[PDB]
């Protein structure tokens, strides 16, 4: 038959879900796992996002509270031509074009318009991008894994990857996230070991890109609770994540958002006695991320009973080593319950 | 003592009435026993291969209803299956593997479980020896009812879903597609696709026809034991219901009238959206599919619903029936209480897929059902191959008044909302739907304007 075989290898594979919503890093997650353990068009769409960032810049300072104007009025040209752009489906990047993006990436009224970027959506990785892109004007460069892995490009349906870890299988399912994609996941709700989900934690002051209307911390809390519950998910360990550690440090040690006056129940919060934060780590930030950390918690822990066990971890995606520390604590964890069948 | 085997022979007969003979026979090594488990958590089990390359053809009576006006609700079923009955020999005849009779419907498919490469010849060849066999009926019991033939190739994807009246059966895009096709199709002559012709190999009368208003075209020529008797008592329960399951103990054939009795069919409005055929097949979406037809399938098993009898389900449609357990009146009960209670399944069945609509997340199912009651004529089909089913007026008109509803509301006809109005439920008036077969009909959904207005 050798079917028999087959089922047997089928029954020692280790099935995790990649859960979480949109632009929190389940792509950048997988992507790191087969960097870890494991064909032009990739250097195509990071200049995509580097058009698509730069768009939404120039096009946001228009649409704020204020009108963000530029320092430098005289290059005003050279947004109206950025503006131009604006939906060109086809395009040859022109090295003017390059030109243009740069010159506006140094005046600053561009960057107080860029430091605004949670009253409008933007992806996470233009600051990045711009900077680094400004290298690479010429054509002959591929990109580092440091590239590959900041690269945004959008997830549109279940991605089954595997890939082996010291002789122990792996078959995980990166899956979209955005409103659209999450009646997809219930298809691969079957048998899945351990469902990372994946959060991003410096998302917490800024809108999701469904209706600009919903906090985008509070809408990945709505969708925790949503599969916590889910009958279909009342036996499976939910190894949380909460990604983008680098970017929320960045955000509290700035200064200049209050997680207070987008959340409440941070005044009155105080940080926990079981803080296991590295040498040289802010109190404050520290305390924040525990405050995401007991939010997200306190949804494991009001209802469950005890079936399925959530392993909150911490994490930063474009940190290899950081995702190698933390997938081995998770293998440990799911060695401990895939077996538990 | 040795009697076992009898009752093994029963239950062999009983699994070969239901699923075709190979997965019958695939079922004959009990190595899985998971199905015995289903006999004796989280996702409930079931079996649904995904095979590429195999035809669909369908074929409906045409003028049906005007053959059955005034047969004795007994010489219908009697004709019926001969009928049937020429068909399942030509089946044989032509290799190709029948499924089911949805009411007047008859349709099969050309080895899905054992493939073929000539499987178009094999459908199409039966149904033209189906013409042959409707014409030979035609001018033997001298009935005016010829029966269209449409067929469709492709890939569906075949297995159970359910678990009360569970039957093998296929799903796909194609199925439905090959049902519009004979729907489409004129009578007397076999309407094919251009997925069919697009290997038919010429070696038929070619005929290009059109619709009289994809590129389809026409042809028409050229102890130990005690488990044992639990689960063939379990698999009798499941393809015919208790009190046919006693009349035919004692007679070979059964039928009978019900001058009243309602039918309700519920039909998944936004499944074939929900459906995303990118991943594997898709079988996926139609495991959560399952997943649903799993809590009406337990609805039934309520104390109170023991006169509601699920007939069958067709694809995502649910079709229930009642008043068959109603063969008595009672002084302290009234006649037509039934009709309250089938219709309590309704208003509980569609409260169901809101629960699952709580665990289906960011996307919401929604049933529209159709509601009827009147005369009807149950029967069964077969012999070693059995199937309960009932025809009449009342399972068209609901039929159609479902296809003709609208979704999270409960469609009623005009005398069910004359006897339901006066049991307390306040129903509002649609208007005036135009069901295909009645002509203008008037119409009253259920809730109160549910939504805003
Ligand atoms: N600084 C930092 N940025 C991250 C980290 N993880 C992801 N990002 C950034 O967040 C953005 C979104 O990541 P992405 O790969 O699109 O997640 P996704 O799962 O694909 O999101 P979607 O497809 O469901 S919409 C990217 O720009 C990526 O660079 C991280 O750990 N640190
Ligand atoms: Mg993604």
């Amino acid at each position: 038959k050798q079917l028999q075989k087959d089922k047997q290898v089928y029954r020692a594979t280790h099935r995790l879900l990649l859960l979480g919503a949109g632009e929190s890093g389940k792509s950048t997650i997988v992507k790191q796992m087969r960097i870890l353990h494991v064909k032009a068009t990739k250097v195509q769409d990071i200049k995509n996002n580097l058009k698509e960032a730069i768009e939404t810049i120039v096009a946001a300072m228009s649409n704020l509270v204020p009108p963000v104007e530029l320092a430098n009025p005289e290059n005003q040209f050279r947004v109206d031509y950025i503006l131009s752009v604006m939906n060109v489906p086809d395009f040859d990047f022109p090295p003017e074009f390059y030109e243009h993006a740069k010159a506006l990436w140094e005046d600053e009224g561009v960057r107080a318009c860029y430091e605004r970027s949670n009253e409008y959506q933007l992806i996470d990785c233009a600051q990045y991008f711009l900077d680094k892109i400004d290298v690479i004007k010429q054509d002959d460069y591929v990109p580092s894994d440091q590239d590959l892995l900041r690269c945004r490009v959008l997830t549109s349906g279940i991605f089954e990857t595997k890939f082996q870890v010291d002789k122990v299988n792996f078959h995980m399912f990166d899956v979209g996230g955005q409103r659209d994609e999450r009646r997809k996941w219930i298809q691969c709700f079957n048998d899945v070991t351990a469902i990372i989900f994946v959060v991003a934690s410096s998302s917490y002051n800024m809108v999701i890109r469904e209706d600009n209307q919903t906090n985008r911390l509070q809408e990945a809390l709505n969708l925790f609770k949503s599969i916590w519950n889910n009958r279909w998910l009342r036996t499976i360990s939910v190894i949380l994540f909460l990604n983008k550690q680098d970017l929320l440090a960045e955000k509290v040690l700035a200064g200049k958002s209050k997680i207070e006056d987008y959340f409440p129940e941070f005044a009155r919060y105080t940080t926990p006695e079981d803080a296991t934060p590295e040498p040289g780590e802010d109190p404050r930030v520290t305390r924040a991320k525990y405050f995401i950390r007991d939010e997200f918690l306190r949804i494991s822990t009001a209802s469950g009973d005890g079936r399925h066990y959530c392993y909150p971890h911490f994490t930063c995606a474009v940190d290899t080593e950081n995702i190698r520390r933390v997938f081995n604590d998770c293998r440990d964890i799911i060695q401990r319950m895939h077996l538990r069948q | 003592g040795k009697d076992l085997e009898v009752e093994k022979a029963l239950k062999e007969r009983m699994i070969h009435s239901v699923m075709p003979r190979i997965i019958a026979d695939d079922l004959m090594k009990q190595g899985d026993e998971e199905s015995e488990n289903s006999v004796k958590i989280a996702f409930r089990p079931f079996k649904m291969q995904q095979i590429e390359e195999v035809s669909i053809l369908f074929a409906d009576i045409v003028g049906f209803t005007k053959m059955s006006a005034n047969k004795s609700a007994h010489a219908l079923v009697g004709l019926l299956n001969d009928l049937f009955g020429r068909f399942d020999r030509l089946c044989e005849e032509t290799k190709c593997e029948k499924i089911s009779t949805l009411g007047d419907c008859y349709y099969c498919v050309a080895g899905c479980p054992e493939p073929r490469a000539d499987h178009a010849y094999c459908c199409i060849e039966m149904g033209l020896g189906m013409i042959r066999a409707i014409e030979q009926f035609c001018q033997e019991k001298k009935e005016m009812v010829n029966m269209r033939v449409g067929v469709h190739t492709g890939t569906v994807l075949c297995g159970i879903l359910g678990m009360r009246r569970f039957k093998f059966d296929v799903w796909s895009n194609d199925v439905n597609l090959a049902n519009l096709m004979e729907q489409l199709g004129v009578a007397g002559k076999v309407h094919i696709s251009e997925a069919t012709a697009k290997y038919l190999d010429d070696r038929y009368e070619m005929e290009d026809g059109k619709v009289t208003e994809l590129k389809t075209y026409l042809i028409a020529g050229q102890t130990k034991i005690q488990s044992m008797r639990d689960q063939a008592d379990w698999l009798l329960r499941n393809i015919i219901p208790y009190h046919v399951a006693e009349q035919l103990k004692v007679s070979q054939t059964y039928s009978k009238n019900h001058d009243s009795g309602g039918v309700i069919f519920a039909s998944i409005v936004n499944f074939s959206e929900f459906y995303e055929e990118n991943y594997e097949g898709g079988k996926e979406c139609y495991r959560v599919l399952n997943e649903l037809i799993g809590d009406f399938d337990e609805l039934l098993s309520k104390p109170d619903y023991s006169s509601i009898e699920k007939i069958k389900t067709i694809g995502a449609t649910y079709m229930a029936a009642s008043g068959l357990n109603a063969t008595q009146c009672r002084d302290g009960s009234h006649p037509q209480e039934h009709l309250q209670i089938l219709f309590e399944f309704a208003k509980e069945m569609m409260r169901v897929v809101d629960d699952f609509n709580n665990n289906m997340l960011w996307f919401n199912f929604k049933l529209r059902v159709g509601f009827n009651h009147g005369p009807l004529t149950a029967g069964v089909i077969g012999t070693t191959k059995l199937l309960y089913d009932i025809w009449g007026d009342t399972v068209n008109i609901a039929s159609r008044m479902d296809t003709t509803g609208v979704e999270c509301r409960i469609q009623v006809s005009e005398e069910s909302y004359r006897v339901l109005s006066k049991m307390g439920y306040e129903f509002d008036y649609r208007g005036t739907v135009n069901v295909k077969g009645k002509g203008q009909m008037k119409t009253y959904l259920y809730p109160k304007c549910t939504d805003s207005g």
